[PDB]
């Protein structure tokens, strides 16, 4: 159910500004966690969290040209499956 | 005055425990913040209404008007039934609140 | 075992409430931290009893033992600040409590 | 027999003053000391901020050099004792 609709708004070769639909007031969670790593897997992935009232987040420090996989998890798996996408910088 | 804030803290906690049942594990941000704000207020409301009314006296009245307002709010617009012998137990708590009141 | 965590959570809240009388509007460190700690314990214990003991009997015991433990603790550390018509009013509040929970 | 006690200026600086005080015994420790600082002349209000009652030190920045300031440390209520106030020229 939440989060819903994960897409990349602005895209710099080394940064991706993403966003999602945080739900709606009474379905706002306390925090989302965002996971970005290389689409391959030669190394681990990078991760951070965002408060539940914010719907956007910036991902900095990427490598240009590389395709990345970005995932946004709810606090728990009870709010629906985590939504994931791909982007080539 | 003292039995006004005690009831305001009773109303505060009852709203706190209900908003907690609505939110999940403090995950739903809005009713989670509602529970934190309610408990903080009721913590500071009970703290200020204890210097006047004795400790054991206010514990009783709370346990009273709490479940009163809990089961009243329960039958109010949530579920219903439960083990309802009658509202005779609700009228008991009211009496003790009165004969301890002003 | 699962019935003990109640009385411990009862007593922990019993201790925290008496410690709140020492916090001075949460303006005195050590009692203020203590009340926050005490209530974190009774929470965690009560949450460990809701998984086994029903909510009705677990709480009816809480109201009774608590209204006895904190009221007796308010006699040694203090005594009475504004006693009024009846002490039995609290026992009959506790009575009406036990008959809208158990009954 | 009041708190706080012994309000002294540890480090100084034209634009900053590091200060400390005697929080008293473990039963005399409060939860928040509110501290006030303004100009000695008194042609202005007085800046104020709080600081956790488990810390006996407080740093103040944004001061104007050469000026003499008056610093006062309060308690949550006036029940703990008269607040302690001092002076210092940066
Ligand atoms: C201190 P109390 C409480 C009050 C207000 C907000 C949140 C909690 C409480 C309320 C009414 C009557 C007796 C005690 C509590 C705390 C931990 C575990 C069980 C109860």
């Amino acid at each position: 159910s939440v989060p819903t609709k994960l897409e990349v708004v602005a895209a710099t070769p080394t940064s991706l500004l993403i966003s999602w639909d945080a739900g709606h007031w009474w379905e706002w969670v306390t925090y989302y966690r965002i996971t970005y790593g290389e689409t391959g897997g030669n190394s681990p992935v990078q991760e951070f969290t965002v408060p539940g009232y914010s719907s956007t987040a910036t991902i900095s420090g990427l490598k240009p040209g590389v395709d990345y996989t970005i995932t946004v998890y709810a606090p728990t798996s009870d709010y629906g499956s985590p939504i994931s996408i791909n982007y080539r910088t | 005055n003292p039995y006004i804030y005690l009831g305001g803290a009773i109303l505060a906690e009852v709203i706190g425990t209900t908003l907690m049942k609505f939110s999940n594990g403090f995950t739903r941000l809005i009713p989670s913040m509602g529970t934190i704000i309610c408990y903080c207020a009721s913590f500071w409301l009970l703290a200020q209404t204890l210097a006047y009314i004795p400790t054991g006296i206010a514990y009783a009245i709370w346990s009273g008007v709490g479940i009163v307002l809990i089961s009243l709010l329960s039958w109010g617009f949530f579920g219903q039934r439960l083990d309802l012998p009658a509202i005779i137990g609700m009228m008991l708590i009211c009496a003790g609140v009165l004969i301890i009141n002003l």
